[PDB]
RNA sequence: GAGCUAGCCCUGGCCAGGGUGAAGCUGGGGUGAGACCCAGUGGAGGCCCGAACCGGUGGGGGAUGCAAACCCCUCGGAUGA
RNA sequence: GAAUGCCGGCAUGAGUAACGAUAAAGAGGGUGAGAAUCCCUCUCGCCGUAAGCCCAAGGGUUCCUACGCAAUGGUCGUCAGCGUAGGGUUAGGCGGGACCUAAGGUGAAGCCGAAAGGCGUAGCCGAAGGGCAGCCGGUUAAUAUUCCGGCCCUUCCCGCAGGUGCGAUGGGGGGACGCUCUAGGCUAGGGGGACCGGAGCCAUGGACGAGCCCGGCCAGAAGCGCAGGGUGGGAGGUAGGCAAAUCCGCCUCCCAACAAGCUCUGCGUGGUGGGGAAGCCCGGGUGACAACCCCCCGAAGCCAGGGAGCCAAGAAAAGCCUCUAAGCACAACCUGCGGGAACCCGUACCGCAAACCGACACAGGUGGGCGGGUGCAAGAGCACUCAGGCGCGCGGGAGAACCCUCGCCAAGGAACUCUGCAAGUUGGCCCCGUAACUUCGGGAGAAGGGGUGCUCCCUGGGGUGAUGAGCCCCGGGGAGCCGCAGUGAACAGGCUCUGGCGACUGUUUACCAAAAACACAGCUCUCUGCGAACUCGUAAGAGGAGGUAUAGGGAGCGACGCUUGCCCGGUGCCGGAAGGUCAAGGGGAGGGGUGCAAGCCCCGAACCGAAGCCCCGGUGAACGGCGGCCGUAACUAUAACGGUCCUAAGGUAGCGAAAUUCCUUGUCGGGUAAGUUCCGACCUGCACGAAAAGCGUAACGACCGGAGCGCUGUCUCGGCGAGGGACCCGGUGAAAUUGAACUGGCCGUGAAGAUGCGGCCUACCCGUGGCAGGACGAAAAGACCCCGUGGAGCUUUACUGCAGCC
RNA sequence: CGAUGUCGGCUCGUCGCAUCCUGGGGCUGAAGAAGGUCCCAAGGGUUGGGCUGUUCGCCCAUUAAAGCGGCACGCGAGCUG
RNA sequence: UGGGAGAGGGUGGUGGAAUUCCCGGAGUAGCGGUGAAAUGCGCAGAUACCGGGAGGAACGCCGAUGGCGAAGGCAGCCACCUGGUCCACCCGUGACGCUGAGGCGCGAAAGCGUGGGGAGCAAACCGGAUUAGAUACCCGGGUAGUCCACGCCCUAAACG
RNA sequence: CCGAGGGUAGGGCCCGUGACUGGGGCGAAGUCGUAACAAGGUAGCUGUACCGGAAGGUGCGGCUGGAU
């Protein structure tokens, strides 16, 4: 549930707030955060390679346990649910008997004092992570491998998820969050449950200092410059595009697929998104 | 108002000084021209 | 050549005083339970007035200047992009 | 002899402008060849959140003293940041280094690039961040937390004693963190005292007084006291913290828990060491054996790593503690004490400025700290003033015009003007009161009005004490007094009605534009399955992102409300294993050169052969587009209706003489005495129209229109007054410009606008203050215009290439 | 074109006369009063406002009248802009 | 107190038939549609057939002149939570009642807001026919919507 | 002191009127089509929504006050 304010200044009329309800803690486990080097979208040449970044409030970065395979048969106790800034996932703070302590990104229904394991074993409930040729189909399921042992890289970001459809020799099948249907290696791991924090596609901003607070930096149409600066620049008064619409360096950006075409990866990826 | 010579020593040095300039083959090359020329200093003189 | 200027990065510092009084909380009312209402408490905000500080709206002066952009009066922001 | 030629010299303008903030000067005494300008004394003025004091940059001897005045100083000069000389900067504790890491830089391993070089985990360097031991006073012409005095402290080495499984670049803990608000107790700082110390004073009508004036503290180890910070203890299990671990983590059990304890800091006290005013006297002496006490106010500072709340979720590494590993356990470490040892560089002076950045002793620019008192509601605001520092390095007169800055004005009151431009008015606080409309926040300080000083009397609550007095804060009720006037000076909104544009706070053309432009939350389209797309790079490598479709990139639109129609023929994009065209290559019918020949060499048909293009289809919040003619209804006019040509299809809703309307000041209505503007309508829209969005919209605006009230020197229509200039005298003394000049009017003439030619008229020689009509006045080899087979930026279905991609 | 600043206003005027008024006249389809038309005449005079940048013009209220032109469409080393 | 029937309501689950789309196989000259047609689809391999997969919505037979609810309304099946109601016994209370201005709550469809979901259907819209014309009826397409959650709207031939 | 009233400022209700504009009623001798009454030639009506020169059409759900 968003929060609302009044409006009690123009800005927060309209500006919406997490309720934070899930969140347990409000302190990092120290061991685990490390400093995050920003870089204001510049590569090592100091050049900027991103447009419009930086400015963001300072953060520290969570180490997340993206692997999970790493202690296959080792329970552990959640212990806290936590946030972070660098995702919009929250994230919870697992106690292993181990007496090692991990993040892993938290999933929806996720509680603070249930116990989550990991293994080909494991029960299927949510928080638990295995391979995912031992998931049985039509669950849903997020922070899926995209290879083997590589580390968790689809369905991560908050209310997002990944339905297995079928299985298929060695590999089993996947709708993507994007609606893409693709095989993925039945090796990869997989936790089983959506991500968490699934209102957080309905937050408003509310005003232009929000976006600064984020690191995002003002963006400057292309139809506000000049011929030097963009394909749409120029023209007296306001103008039209009088082209095809275009980007800073002249490939359309109507339509223009961009995805390579003799990639080895098509051979995996059975339809492509729809909507 | 705020002119554009604000000296600086660090600053000074770190740009223009000989450990600069020997980094670079066009520092190198500065080295070499103002030593044929015969400059009393090769490179700006600072406090440090 | 970024000791001017533009952006970003790291690390520090600065913003007199006054005003308005959001959420929440407590109490009372209300109800089957509520919503909600009232009072107190509270102290939010690219909130208000206004110095420092950051500006440069209108006018006047200056025009081989005090000054290769200044001066006076007035005016904008002043916890925030 | 000319090149707006080059270098130099020297003229003209000219004894002219100016002499750099309008904070301000006067006299006496001294020095000296010389004095408005140097020193001293008294008087006057100016700053005082500074125009005072401290620190960091930067500067580099400018610091102190003596002796000088050619030049530098906008005048003068005996003076000086100037000339010459001599002197002056003293640290284990202050800052930096012999410590740590941040971005970044560099870079064993490694990767990449024609060369030069580009990257790169570890490591190293890198600070105004982390860490770390000195406080107060005295002393010099000039240094002082540095010398000295008193009281403290740190590390290293060695030794003694006690204790302990000692031992690390390894493991762990800790260091370690935001923003806003904020508690308790302190301190800095401040106010008062009828109390304590003090040289003195009694004026000029009164006062010998509970009189006036002056001061009434600073540092301090242990110990102790007050206030806070930090921290649970024990055992067992243990598979994690790349070895080990008794440490840490996890599980379980038992005592402790807003407790005390243990520990650390702050504050107070504290042996001891200091300081110590006015006045008088010649920096010093005296005051003085100085006194050194009580009360109130009180931080933004301290306790501190305190507390709460919030979302945007807030460095690292070492010092430090703990754990163990090799090893070593005659060691080693810990603790106490003693003796010894403790290096390098900075230290002067300026430092909101005459010593820094601005060519200048330049009204400009320059980061941090302290920044007293009283009054005004508060305050760092305003006025005055303390300490302290200044009067701004040309002066003296005069009392015109004109200019600047300022004050007032009869009657009128916007009649001024493009415009109330400018200037008036309004102005703080308290109380009463307050409209349409609204997104219910607002609009709102709406508007509008009343109050405001002083004296006496009665009286309520709070803070500090103690519960009281005292002090301090916040009130209330009566009764009076004075003036033209009580926020009596200074600082401190004029208001309202109604349109356009942009939702809003923001951003911009450094130095002619601040806006309606950019941004903006929000809406939609589209790309991207992660070695993402995209961007930079030849590459390696990076950003994206230690992110993963609720994410990231590109595009347009631009809060919010109600909406966003029709055309896919052309261009774009997307889909289409057919077909057509299609390069290298494959293929080799057939033909050719040469040779005596085997052979060698060349041409070459059918057929096979990709992307692309053609072709089929989709697609508008993709590029874009969105008609004409004739006829027709009981008067006329008009045309719901019909016919017809064309098109890919003919503009929907909404709006409309508009930021768009040519004709145009359209027509009508409103407002005015009068309205090319304004507002409201109509619709023949030259030439609105739906995300280059359409129509609205509360609130917001140094945006641009129209009107009204208030009030005014804006004006009728000008007058007077003030100061700084202008003027005169002394001092110093520029500038652009300049063919040479002995340089008048008219009517003519002349390359067509004549001081210079003709004719006539007028005119003694030379200055000073003024005014701007001419010298086609000065300035700038015309911001327009054209020309040159001149240049550059920009565009594209111009040409031709290249990158990139297929 | 090695520069002759261009609309309008303000200020300051001066000149022409094809005269708007005032003075003197002839003719009249001049009874008077008032007008019409032409002649002489440049001495003086020739208002204040609303609109618009305007010149011009329309309009309001007056007037004896509310003249038209030239002077680089007079006048930016005089101002405005 | 002891029993009964019921699509009464809410929540979470779950079954099969059919439609559509996609994949594989097999097959070829039309399919579809209507009163008759055409648009449309189809040699780029449609329709018809077999196998596989995805997805949404509605629940055939039972089914009735049936049942339940205050009305709107409610229909595969399972579970949980929950309302009303009837019967028997005649056990308890002792008129505790009826109605009901205001109030409050519920309230088919369409519609609205935010976010999902989207097979079939289908306003608007495009096209083919029909017709004198046909902004209709018929046919081929087709977006909201129809479905879920939450919040609105509060209407009806909300009728017996 | 109170006080008729006058004055300044800001609200509220009512009436008259207004360029222009919306529909309504009546007239009827017109133009267009023919929506309802028969199965009215697509059974009708209905709430709502979207659309069309017009009556009206269509969607969704409802009623019979529907012929055969
Ligand atoms: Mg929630
Ligand atoms: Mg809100
Ligand atoms: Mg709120
Ligand atoms: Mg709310
Ligand atoms: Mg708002
Ligand atoms: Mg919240
Ligand atoms: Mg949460
Ligand atoms: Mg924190
Ligand atoms: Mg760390
Ligand atoms: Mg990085
Ligand atoms: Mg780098
Ligand atoms: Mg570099
Ligand atoms: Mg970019
Ligand atoms: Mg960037
Ligand atoms: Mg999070
Ligand atoms: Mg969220
Ligand atoms: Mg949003
Ligand atoms: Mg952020
Ligand atoms: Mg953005
Ligand atoms: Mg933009
Ligand atoms: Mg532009
Ligand atoms: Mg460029
Ligand atoms: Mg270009
Ligand atoms: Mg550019
Ligand atoms: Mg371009
Ligand atoms: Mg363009
Ligand atoms: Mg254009
Ligand atoms: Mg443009
Ligand atoms: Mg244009
Ligand atoms: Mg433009
Ligand atoms: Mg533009
Ligand atoms: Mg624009
Ligand atoms: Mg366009
Ligand atoms: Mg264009
Ligand atoms: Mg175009
Ligand atoms: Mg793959
Ligand atoms: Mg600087
Ligand atoms: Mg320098
Ligand atoms: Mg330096
Ligand atoms: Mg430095
Ligand atoms: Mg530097
Ligand atoms: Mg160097
Ligand atoms: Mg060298
Ligand atoms: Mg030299
Ligand atoms: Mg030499
Ligand atoms: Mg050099
Ligand atoms: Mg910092
Ligand atoms: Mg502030
Ligand atoms: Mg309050
Ligand atoms: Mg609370
Ligand atoms: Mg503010
Ligand atoms: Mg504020
Ligand atoms: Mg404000
Ligand atoms: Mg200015
Ligand atoms: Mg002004
Ligand atoms: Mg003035
Ligand atoms: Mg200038
Ligand atoms: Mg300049
Ligand atoms: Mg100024
Ligand atoms: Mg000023
Ligand atoms: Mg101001
Ligand atoms: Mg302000
Ligand atoms: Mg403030
Ligand atoms: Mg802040
Ligand atoms: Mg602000
Ligand atoms: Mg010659
Ligand atoms: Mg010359
Ligand atoms: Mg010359
Ligand atoms: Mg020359
Ligand atoms: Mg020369
Ligand atoms: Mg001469
Ligand atoms: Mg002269
Ligand atoms: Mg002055
Ligand atoms: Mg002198
Ligand atoms: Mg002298
Ligand atoms: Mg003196
Ligand atoms: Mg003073
Ligand atoms: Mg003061
Ligand atoms: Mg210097
Ligand atoms: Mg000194
Ligand atoms: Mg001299
Ligand atoms: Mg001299
Ligand atoms: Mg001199
Ligand atoms: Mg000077
Ligand atoms: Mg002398
Ligand atoms: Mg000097
Ligand atoms: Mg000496
Ligand atoms: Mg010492
Ligand atoms: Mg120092
Ligand atoms: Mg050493
Ligand atoms: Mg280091
Ligand atoms: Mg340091
Ligand atoms: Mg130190
Ligand atoms: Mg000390
Ligand atoms: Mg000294
Ligand atoms: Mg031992
Ligand atoms: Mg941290
Ligand atoms: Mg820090
Ligand atoms: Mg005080
Ligand atoms: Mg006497
Ligand atoms: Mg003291
Ligand atoms: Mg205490
Ligand atoms: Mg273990
Ligand atoms: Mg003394
Ligand atoms: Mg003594
Ligand atoms: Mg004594
Ligand atoms: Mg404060
Ligand atoms: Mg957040
Ligand atoms: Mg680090
Ligand atoms: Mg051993
Ligand atoms: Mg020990
Ligand atoms: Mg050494
Ligand atoms: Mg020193
Ligand atoms: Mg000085
Ligand atoms: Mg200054
Ligand atoms: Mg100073
Ligand atoms: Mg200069
Ligand atoms: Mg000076
Ligand atoms: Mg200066
Ligand atoms: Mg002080
Ligand atoms: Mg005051
Ligand atoms: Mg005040
Ligand atoms: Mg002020
Ligand atoms: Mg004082
Ligand atoms: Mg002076
Ligand atoms: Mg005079
Ligand atoms: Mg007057
Ligand atoms: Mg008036
Ligand atoms: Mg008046
Ligand atoms: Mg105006
Ligand atoms: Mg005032
Ligand atoms: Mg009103
Ligand atoms: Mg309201
Ligand atoms: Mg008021
Ligand atoms: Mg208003
Ligand atoms: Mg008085
Ligand atoms: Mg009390
Ligand atoms: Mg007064
Ligand atoms: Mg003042
Ligand atoms: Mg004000
Ligand atoms: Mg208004
Ligand atoms: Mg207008
Ligand atoms: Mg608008
Ligand atoms: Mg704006
Ligand atoms: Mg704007
Ligand atoms: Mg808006
Ligand atoms: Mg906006
Ligand atoms: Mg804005
Ligand atoms: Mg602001
Ligand atoms: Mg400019
Ligand atoms: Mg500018
Ligand atoms: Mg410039
Ligand atoms: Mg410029
Ligand atoms: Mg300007
Ligand atoms: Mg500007
Ligand atoms: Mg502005
Ligand atoms: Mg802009
Ligand atoms: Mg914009
Ligand atoms: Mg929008
Ligand atoms: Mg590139
Ligand atoms: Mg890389
Ligand atoms: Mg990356
Ligand atoms: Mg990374
Ligand atoms: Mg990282
Ligand atoms: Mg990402
Ligand atoms: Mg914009
Ligand atoms: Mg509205
Ligand atoms: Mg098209
Ligand atoms: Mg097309
Ligand atoms: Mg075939
Ligand atoms: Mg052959
Ligand atoms: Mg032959
Ligand atoms: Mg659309
Ligand atoms: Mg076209
Ligand atoms: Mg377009
Ligand atoms: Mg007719
Ligand atoms: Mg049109
Ligand atoms: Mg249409
Ligand atoms: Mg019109
Ligand atoms: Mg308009
Ligand atoms: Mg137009
Ligand atoms: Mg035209
Ligand atoms: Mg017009
Ligand atoms: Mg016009
Ligand atoms: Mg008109
Ligand atoms: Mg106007
Ligand atoms: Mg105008
Ligand atoms: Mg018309
Ligand atoms: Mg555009
Ligand atoms: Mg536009
Ligand atoms: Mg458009
Ligand atoms: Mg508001
Ligand atoms: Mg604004
Ligand atoms: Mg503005
Ligand atoms: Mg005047
Ligand atoms: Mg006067
Ligand atoms: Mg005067
Ligand atoms: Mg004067
Ligand atoms: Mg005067
Ligand atoms: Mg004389
Ligand atoms: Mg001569
Ligand atoms: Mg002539
Ligand atoms: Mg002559
Ligand atoms: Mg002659
Ligand atoms: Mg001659
Ligand atoms: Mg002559
Ligand atoms: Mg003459
Ligand atoms: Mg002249
Ligand atoms: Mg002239
Ligand atoms: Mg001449
Ligand atoms: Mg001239
Ligand atoms: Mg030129
Ligand atoms: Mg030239
Ligand atoms: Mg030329
Ligand atoms: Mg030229
Ligand atoms: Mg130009
Ligand atoms: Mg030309
Ligand atoms: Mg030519
Ligand atoms: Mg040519
Ligand atoms: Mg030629
Ligand atoms: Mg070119
Ligand atoms: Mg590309
Ligand atoms: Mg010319
Ligand atoms: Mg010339
Ligand atoms: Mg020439
Ligand atoms: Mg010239
Ligand atoms: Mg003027
Ligand atoms: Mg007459
Ligand atoms: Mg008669
Ligand atoms: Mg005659
Ligand atoms: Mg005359
Ligand atoms: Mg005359
Ligand atoms: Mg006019
Ligand atoms: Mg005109
Ligand atoms: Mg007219
Ligand atoms: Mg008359
Ligand atoms: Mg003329
Ligand atoms: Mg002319
Ligand atoms: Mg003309
Ligand atoms: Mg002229
Ligand atoms: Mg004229
Ligand atoms: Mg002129
Ligand atoms: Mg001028
Ligand atoms: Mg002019
Ligand atoms: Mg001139
Ligand atoms: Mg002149
Ligand atoms: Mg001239
Ligand atoms: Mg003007
Ligand atoms: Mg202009
Ligand atoms: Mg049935
Ligand atoms: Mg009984
Ligand atoms: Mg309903
Ligand atoms: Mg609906
Ligand atoms: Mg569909
Ligand atoms: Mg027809
Ligand atoms: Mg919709
Ligand atoms: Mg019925
Ligand atoms: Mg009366
Ligand atoms: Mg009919
Ligand atoms: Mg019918
Ligand atoms: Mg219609
Ligand atoms: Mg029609
Ligand atoms: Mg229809
Ligand atoms: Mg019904
Ligand atoms: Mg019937």
């Amino acid at each position: 549930a968003v929060k609302k304010f009044k409006p009690y200044t123009p800005s927060r009329r309209f500006m919406t707030v997490a309720d934070f309800s899930e969140i347990t803690k409000t302190e990092p486990e120290k061991s685990l955060v490390k400093p995050l080097k920003k870089t204001g979208g510049r590569n090592n040449q100091g050049r900027i390679t991103v447009r419009f970044r930086g400015g963001g409030h300072k953060r520290l970065y969570r180490i997340i346990d993206f692997k999970r395979w790493d202690k296959v048969g080792i329970p552990a106790k959640v212990a806290a649910i936590e946030y972070d800034p660098n995702r919009s996932a929250r994230i919870a703070l697992l106690h292993y008997v181990d007496g090692e302590k991990r993040y892993i990104i938290a999933p929806d229904g996720l509680q603070v004092g249930q116990q989550v394991v990991a293994g080909p074993d494991a029960p299927i409930q949510v928080g638990n992570a295995l391979p995912l040729r031992f998931i049985p189909v039509g669950t849903v399921v997020h922070a899926v491998e995209l290879e083997p042992k590589k580390g968790a890289k689809l369905a991560r970001a908050a209310g997002t998820s990944a339905q297995i459809q079928g299985r298929e020799g060695d590999y089993v099948i996947l709708r993507l969050p994007s609606g893409e249907l693709r095989k993925v290696h039945g090796e990869c791991y997989a936790t089983v449950g959506a991500v968490g924090n699934a209102d957080h596609k309905n937050i408003v901003l509310g005003k232009a200092g929000r976006s600064r607070w984020l690191g995002r930096r003002p963006h400057v149409r292309g139809a506000a410059m000049n011929p030097v600066d963009h394909p749409h620049g120029g023209g007296e008064g306001r103008a039209p595009r009088g082209r095809p619409p275009a980007s800073p360096w002249g490939w359309q950006t109507k339509g223009l697929k961009t995805r390579k075409r003799r990639k080895p990866s098509s051979r995996f990826i059975i339809a492509r998104r729809k909507k | 108002m705020k002119r554009t010579w604000q000296p600086n020593r660090r600053k000074r040095a770190k740009t223009h000084g000989f450990r600069a300039r020997m980094r670079t083959p066009g520092g190198r090359k500065v080295l070499k021209r103002r030593r044929q020329k015969g400059r009393w200093r090769l490179t700006p003189a600072v406090r440090k």
